[PDB]
């Protein structure tokens, strides 16, 4: 799992 | 629920969103878990719990959390997006 910011 | 999409001019900042999810990631898809208060997706119209459907027209429903990336990373972006 991960969250990605962009 | 219902559909938006949402266009964000590309100037060269963040866009100022992050997304959680994916194919390889129980409630399947690609979900904004986060809008900085200020960025360029709050001012767009983005929120957070939203799943992305579409990136410039291409279908992210299934897709990866790392095909979604690139397909974010990739003039103007399109992002369609379903809410509630």
């Amino acid at each position: 799992q991960s969250e990605t910011s962009v | 629920g219902s559909v938006e999409e949402i266009r964000l001019p590309r100037a060269g900042g963040p866009l100022g969103l992050s997304i959680v999810g994916g194919s390889d990631h129980q409630e399947p898809g690609v979900f904004i878990s986060k809008v900085l208060p200020r960025g360029l997706a709050a001012r767009s119209g983005l929120r957070v719990g939203d799943r992305i459907l579409a990136v410039n027209g291409q279908d992210v429903r299934d897709a990866t959390h790392q095909e979604a990336v690139s397909a974010l990373l990739r003039l103007e972006l399109s992002l369609l997006v379903r809410r509630d």
